[PDB]
């Protein structure tokens, strides 16, 4: 929430960070910081530390604005941020960034003093980096700099924002476009212009060289994977209006994405197959973080404030496995339930072992196939020309291969993934022989094949 | 097909479960059988198959006048045959009984 | 099939010939819905009098103990196909003999509806159960305020099959079992098994309390036998049939044969006497025409000072002479019998004329000198 | 309480670090750390706030401490190696170059023994260990004369190589091994002298060690690498990590294993045996862990405390001599690269994603029904997932079954048993009639006699090649080629495919015609250029077949 006696949350290093403004009476509202920690004893949260920090001016409208961690680009520690706005009446709207320390201590760097409000994309990034958008006009504040600055490129949304390996801070607004935040403006590798239409958040996961693999969430309730652009791995997502994604971790490989909604539901999804492993409803908030210290990720989930005038009061924390806590003998069946639920993680983790196992033979077994059946490069390479309803398959040759001793063709052969029926695809081939700058000298001989189109067009597509 | 006098494994056509275009469209975008009949006086079939091709009187000979015209109707005339299943042109089965 | 080209794939479905000369076969066998990893390399001919066999470390740990069959195995065999036939069984055996390790139940059915149906029970009923699940072991009272224990043996599927159900009293418990019936329907079966049973148990009960019961010491339940003490060095052994306990037994004595003929005598004359109204105590009583000694020895009960393998005092001039140096055993021996059972054993090792070698009953060091 | 404590966390790029170079060392409370960045970190150990904070320029990719002097060196990547008194009088400090010793520059890797200092430094091919004196009065911390240089004539080069500090019994920021084993690897030189030995993990993953004593050279006096520095064992990837545990444990520990690591985790440990030729003999293991091995510290008693991105796993070689398998647990932690181990087992480690932690290892009355639910909820929550995993195993064998008979066939085709027994292409010639004209067609059958059924992921070629002898003029049409999916065929069963050869244009049919059938198996449809065809017959149409009476 946003307001003079009302709260927002976070996570920091396992624990729980609850900043609340409060009316202090001599003068104005104080930024309280409690920082909780689980107790897993008497399976509550515990006060471990408190902060203050005291505002001067006697005007109205303070207001938290966003919270995260964010990393300073001085020391480079994770810290966490957070922005006050101050609002005068005046039409004036002052957007502090403070910085909180290990001490639960505060420490101003941006007053950045703008008349007209800021709203919408709102996006915290490294070096403890303010970044907001008014009518189409992207605006940064730097902590470096201390200057308001304009993005000198016109976009509709900016959908990703985060630094990246060589470049050092980047956006992705119209999935072409990939800025820089000093030089404004590769996007060779990104997702099609197709899905540009749909896409309303993106997730990259990872960068190598430019090749990312990344996720999507749309309007139409879907979910994604995409590998140099490749949209592998839908799903389908139960609710309306998707917000976001995070990571979660599970231990060994059990990564799932915790997905969050404006509909105050969210879901969680397994990756190794792309599918909702649960939901859960009206989700005041969600933060993943080890809150036990176990060494690996959880999942927080907050139930409504209809319960209490109290924040931490109908909590739910969960890896999704192990781990469950909430808000006539029998124990003889205590050491059994255990074992099992520990022998049946061994089965999980020792299945995974074998799945790849199997995988890992059958690839062995093909080219098995293909040394059973049998070096030097016969053919150039593949190109492939559309002309009116016709196909035009071809190959450049080598001059190893001798048209004079070998009678050659080339087929097309479709995908059954595609074709669920049996259409016969018939070919013409022609050789060409084109001498290059006549006037040894080089002949060109190229192979190529000829076929219709609109019969293979039948699934909008086709390999 | 069934009843054809090679008696050779003819594979099932099974004419197209959609159209080129309907598939089309769906993936851009992402029960009884039927019967009729009919009665005709035996008078009327006597007389009006008499010329009297041979055979034995109606159903078969009724049949094999009903089909004259397509080219599997010796091998029912041999068989004497007053009830068949052939297909269609479209791979819809239909069995029609005299 | 007949040929091993199809019938091969039929009984080894995972098997892959890799190299085309079908020599290096490679990936999974079947056995107990579970599949195990395995490269079998052949000569250049089809002979496996020489082969190499080799296993994952999960197989190789599953067929400890056997390691000479599949070795024997090899070289005996004409075929592959039925050297796979040998070693799928072989492997079925191995995890059924070894069924302590290997469970993966199916859990939304099984650990749930145990918790449900023993929630239906009540949790006083429950004694015992192993970490494995497999085991439980219960308790029912008698209207007297007796308990009667039951172990149940539960498999993968509890309610698909039987549970085998192992249980003291003295006849064979039957028990309708259907898929619809629980642990409460064989519950009721072994309430109804305590409340029929009862005169037998009071008859027992009363002869526990009253008399000098010998050869059974803290007797159990399938205990039919009661070995009485009366008088001094002279015993009565007295096997009741259970369904009409109150009727006769076949009883007789044991002891000195000037001290046994009175009573087999009066036996013979006072049994018309017996009636299965009263008890065996108050029939005994009027029939011997004695009252027994109640523990006229409790602490000395009786050590059977007898061999402990042939079970008898004087087998050829030999007494009972050699020992165990043990306070829990104290069992006594014959020299002949425990030379000729230690004898055998593998454990026991011969010195000149010394043999040291386990205790029958204790497993502890015991040592003969001939 | 808590198994598990965080310190801080950290300025992580996307995913998070990279290995070989990240480091963490503790002291006693006191607490050593790089990012593999430009920022090397101390951390009070009692409350993880900061006591210094270090800004060089450019990239440190090693720390080590000497502890009774109180000074802290690093190397900085394209500079040399520097130097800080800890004491040391924003709690950011920049270097001043002041502190700057041997700006060597091409200087990667670098150990520490008592008061001797040795770097293996970056050339062309040659890398070359140099080895210098370290002064032991309290002075100016200076690196006085070059003792020594060699070239690791062997090694001709994102992975760092790794130096170890190896001392034998009697004689340090290293590691005791017992006589032994020192006597066994490194022979008697080092034995005799009591030399310690310095061991080179390199990238080729040749792993090399050299005896210090035989390190003094001069200008005259040229160190010979040939003979002078030798390689153990050729772990066939890189180096990763080198140690030494104490197996059989019944500071200074007198350790008895040898322990390297792979990148790939082709782990290798080494013992002595002193067995079956009544001669000592070494003990050689290569396990295969694993994964991407990220880094690898050692704990108390035979216990290695290693990670791969999946999470974070544990070895045990305290047990023929020493084992058949490391099959390893995790703690449940993630993929923590740069690990430490302290013995008192209490670790420290940075998690991949930004941070650093601190693991430190070890009735109710409707409270017990609550730990019921949970556990039941839990064994819920997995019973999913084993499902899941469960079908996918079904697919995968589904694969190799059709696999199988693919293969099957594939080998019954390629032997020439006399009959083409499994699949059959007979072709056969026809004349029809259309429009006007008579037309001359091929009839193309395909037949199973044999039990395999050619299932999904298999198809025919038909090629229908025209007259040969290619011309001085290249025709319009050299060929047709027509492709058909052959779906479930079946045993005993059939299909039947026309064509036409016949004069389309021009009244031009040229004899004599070859029709070639062909077979394909498709991977990818059931599930570097990857498929195969397989001949079946190729029928000639000569005129004889094309006459009509
Ligand atoms: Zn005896
Ligand atoms: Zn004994």
């Amino acid at each position: 929430m946003s307001s003079n006696e009302q709260e927002r949350l976070l996570c920091y290093n396992g624990e729980v960070l609850v900043f609340q403004l409060s009316k202090g009476n001599t003068k104005t509202p104080i930024l309280h910081v409690r920082r909780m920690v689980f107790d897993r004893g008497t399976k509550v949260f515990v006060q471990k530390s408190t902060g203050f920090f005291t505002i001067k001016e006697e005007n109205s409208h303070l207001k938290i604005m966003c919270c995260n961690c964010v990393s300073d680009f001085r020391t480079g520690i994770n810290l966490p941020y957070i922005v006050i706005e101050k609002n005068k009446k005046n039409n004036v709207f002052e957007y502090f960034l403070l910085i909180l320390h290990s001490t639960n201590k505060f420490e101003m760097r941006l007053s950045f003093k703008l008349g007209y409000e800021m709203k919408d994309g709102l996006r915290v990034l490294n070096g403890p980096l303010i970044l907001w958008r008014h009518v189409k006009a992207f605006f940064f504040i730097s902590s470096q700099t201390g200057k308001v600055v304009s993005v000198s490129g016109n976009f509709s949304s900016i959908q990703w924002a985060g630094e990246i390996e060589n470049l050092g801070m980047v956006l992705l607004g119209l999935k072409e476009c990939c800025l820089s935040e000093e030089e404004c403006t590769s996007d060779i590798y990104i997702i099609p212009p197709a899905y540009s239409s749909v896409v309303t958040y993106v997730h990259i996961c990872a960068t190598e060289i430019l090749r990312i693999s990344l996720i999507a969430l749309t309007r139409k309730n879907q979910l994604i994977s995409f590998q140099n652009g490749t949209p592998k791995n839908v799903c389908q997502l139960p609710f309306g209006d998707p917000c976001a994604v995070q990571l979660m971790d599970s231990g060994g490989g059990n990564l799932f994405f915790v997905v969050s909604f404006i509909s105050n539901n969210a879901c969680a999804v397994w990756k190794e197959s792309f599918q909702v492993a649960a939901k859960w409803e009206k989700l005041s908030l969600v933060l993943i973080d080890d809150f036990i210290g176990s060494g690996t990720e959880q999942v927080l989930l907050l139930f409504k404030d209809s319960l209490n005038s109290d924040c931490l009061t109908s909590f739910k924390i969960t890896d999704l496995g192990k781990i469950n806590y909430s808000s006539e003998n029998r124990y003889l069946v205590v050491p059994p339930l255990e074992t099992g639920l520990k022998v049946c993680f061994s089965s999980f983790r020792e299945l995974r072992q074998h799945l790849l196992l199997k995988e890992k033979i059958i690839s062995k077994s093909y080219k098995a196939l293909i040394n059973l059946v049998q070096s030097e490069q016969l053919v150039e390479k593949i190109w492939y020309r559309v002309i009116d309803d016709s196909l035009v398959v071809g190959v450049k040759t080598t001059s190893s291969l001798k048209l004079s001793l070998n009678d050659v063709t080339l087929s097309l052969l479709m995908d059954q993934a595609h074709d669920s029926r049996f259409r016969l695809l018939k070919c013409q081939n022609r050789v060409i022989k084109l001498s290059t700058n006549p006037f040894k000298k080089e002949c060109v001989q190229i192979i190529t094949a000829v076929t219709s189109l609109s019969p293979l067009l039948t699934f909008s597509k086709f390999c | 097909p069934g009843l054809a006098p090679p008696h050779t494994r003819a594979p099932s056509p099974l004419g197209p479960t959609r159209d080129p275009v309907a598939t089309f469209l769906e993936t851009c975008r992402e029960l009884p059988p039927s019967v009729a009949s009919i009665k005709v006086s035996a008078e009327l079939l006597r007389a009006a198959l008499k010329d009297g091709h041979s055979g034995v009187p109606l159903c078969c000979a009724t049949l094999q006048w009903l089909l004259a015209e397509n080219a599997a109707v010796d091998v029912v005339r041999a068989r004497a045959l007053s009830s068949i299943q052939g297909v269609a042109p479209d791979g819809a089965n239909v069995h029609l009984i005299v | 099939m007949a040929v091993t080209e199809a019938s091969l794939l039929r009984q080894c479905p995972l098997l892959l010939p890799q190299n085309r000369s079908k020599t290096v076969y490679e990936g999974f066998i079947s056995a107990q819905g579970r599949d195990f990893h395995l490269r079998i390399v052949l000569p250049e001919d089809l002979q496996l009098k020489n082969a190499r066999l080799l296993c994952s470390w999960q197989l190789r740990t599953i067929l400890s103990g056997y390691h000479r069959i599949v070795q024997q195995r090899m070289q005996h065999s004409p075929d592959l196909m039925s050297f796979m036939m040998e070693l799928k069984m072989l492997l079925e055996v191995a995890l059924k003999n070894r069924q302590e390790l290997y469970a993966l139940p199916p859990p939304p059915q099984f650990y749930s509806s145990l918790i449900e149906e023993i929630g239906t029970l009540g949790w006083d009923k429950l004694v015992y159960a192993d970490t494995c699940f497999s085991t439980i072991k219960l308790k029912a009272e008698d209207a007297s305020g007796r308990e009667h224990l039951i172990t149940l043996k539960l498999k993968a599927k509890y309610p698909a099959e039987s549970p085998d159900y192992f249980v003291d009293f003295p006849v064979p418990f039957c028990a309708s079992w259907t898929p619809q019936s629980s642990l409460i329907s064989i519950y009721s079966q072994f309430l109804a098994a305590i409340e029929s049973l009862k005169a037998f148990w009071d008859v027992m009960d009363e002869i526990d309390e009253k008399t000098w019961v010998l050869e059974p010491e803290k007797p159990p339940r399938s205990a039919t036998a009661r070995r009485i003490a009366l008088g001094n060095n002279v015993s009565i052994n007295i096997e009741v049939d259970p369904r009409h306990p109150t009727m006769l037994p076949e009883c007789f004595f044991l002891g000195a044969d000037h001290v046994v003929k009175p009573l087999g005598i009066k036996l013979s004359r006072n049994i018309h006497l017996w009636d299965p109204e009263n008890s065996v105590l108050q029939n005994l009583k009027d029939v011997l025409e004695i009252d027994f000694p109640a523990r006229a020895i409790l602490e000395k009960s009786d050590f059977t000072m007898d061999c402990g393998i042939c079970y008898a005092y004087q087998l050829d001039g030999t007494i009972p002479d050699q020992v165990c140096d043990n306070s829990q055993c104290g069992q006594p021996f014959h020299q002949i019998c425990l030379y000729e059972w230690l004898r055998g054993l593998l454990t026991s090792r011969q010195s000149f004329n010394i043999i040291f070698g386990e205790c029958p009953y204790c497993s502890k060091p015991i040592t003969l000198k001939m | 309480a808590p198994r598990v404590r965080y310190l801080a966390g950290f300025c992580c790029p996307l995913g998070g670090l990279a290995a070989g170079k990240p480091r963490v060392l503790c002291h006693e409370a006191e607490v050593f750390l790089s990012t593999g960045s430009e920022l090397v970190y101390v951390y009070d150990q009692e409350g993880g706030l900061l006591t210094a904070a270090f800004r060089f320029p450019d990239q440190v990719w090693h720390l080590e401490l000497l502890a009774p002097r109180r000074l802290l060196y690093a190397l900085c990547a394209r500079r040399g190696l520097y130097c800080l008194s800890l004491d040391h009088p924003s709690p950011v400090i920049p270097v001043d170059p002041d502190a700057c010793i041997l700006p060597d520059a091409a200087l990667c890797a670098f150990t520490l023994l008592d008061s001797v200092l040795v770097t293996l430094v970056q050339g062309p091919a040659r890398w070359k260990m140099q080895l210098f004196e370290q002064p032991c009065p309290g002075e100016d911390p200076r690196p006085g004369g070059q003792i020594g240089e060699v070239e690791l004539s062997s090694y001709t080069p994102h992975f760092l190589p790794v130096l170890c500090s190896v001392s034998p019994s009697g004689s340090s920021g290293g590691f005791t091994l017992e006589d032994a084993l020192f006597g066994l690897l490194f022979g008697a030189d080092a034995t005799l002298l009591q030399s310690p030995v310095v061991l080179c993990g390199l990238p080729d993953g040749q792993l090399c060690c050299v005896i210090l004593k035989a390190l003094v050279t001069s200008r005259s006096a040229p160190g010979d690498p040939n003979a002078l520095v030798k390689i153990l064992h050729h772990l066939e990837e890189p180096v990763i990590f080198i140690g030494a545990l104490k197996t059989e444990p019944q500071e200074d520990v007198h350790c008895d294993c040898l322990v390297a690591f792979g990148h790939h985790g082709r782990m290798l440990a080494i013992k002595a045996s002193w067995d079956e030729s009544g001669k000592l003999v070494p003990e050689l293991r290569e396990y295969c862990l694993p994964g991407p091995v990220l880094c690898a510290a050692c704990g108390g008693g035979g216990r290695v405390y290693h990670s791969t991105p999946s999470d974070l796993c544990v070895v045990d070689l305290s047990r023929q001599p020493e084992e058949g398998p490391g099959g390893l647990p995790p703690m449940l932690c993630p993929a923590s690269l740069n690990i430490c181990s302290v013995v008192s087992t209490k670790l420290l480690a940075l998690s991949a994603k930004g941070r650093l932690m601190t693991c430190s290892l070890d009735m109710t009355t409707e409270s017990a029904g609550q730990k019921i639910k949970e556990l039941l909820s839990g064994i819920g929550n997995i019973s999913e997932r084993v499902s899941f995993l469960k079908k996918a195993v079904d697919q995968r064998n589904k694969a190799l079954t059709s696999l199988n008979e693919a293969m099957n066939v594939s080998c019954a085709l390629l032997s020439s048993g006399t009959g083409p027994r499994p699949i059959s292409c007979t072709t056969s010639t026809t004349w029809s009639r259309l429009q006007t004209q008579d037309v001359l067609m091929a009839t193309c059958v395909l037949e199973n006699s044999s039990s395999f059924s050619l299932d999904q992921g298999w198809t025919l070629c038909i090629q229908v090649l025209t007259s040969s002898c290619a011309l001085d003029l290249d025709s319009a049409c050299s060929a047709i080629t027509y492709t058909i999916p052959v779906d479930q065929l079946g045993p005993g069963a059939r299909r039947e495919v026309t064509l036409p050869l016949g004069p389309g244009e021009n009244g031009g049919l040229d004899l004599p015609v070859t029709v070639s059938c062909t077979l394909f198996y498709s991977l990818r449809e059931v599930v570097e250029q990857e498929g195969v065809c397989l001949p079946l017959s190729r029928h000639t149409v000569d005129m004889l077949q094309c006459l009509r009476f």
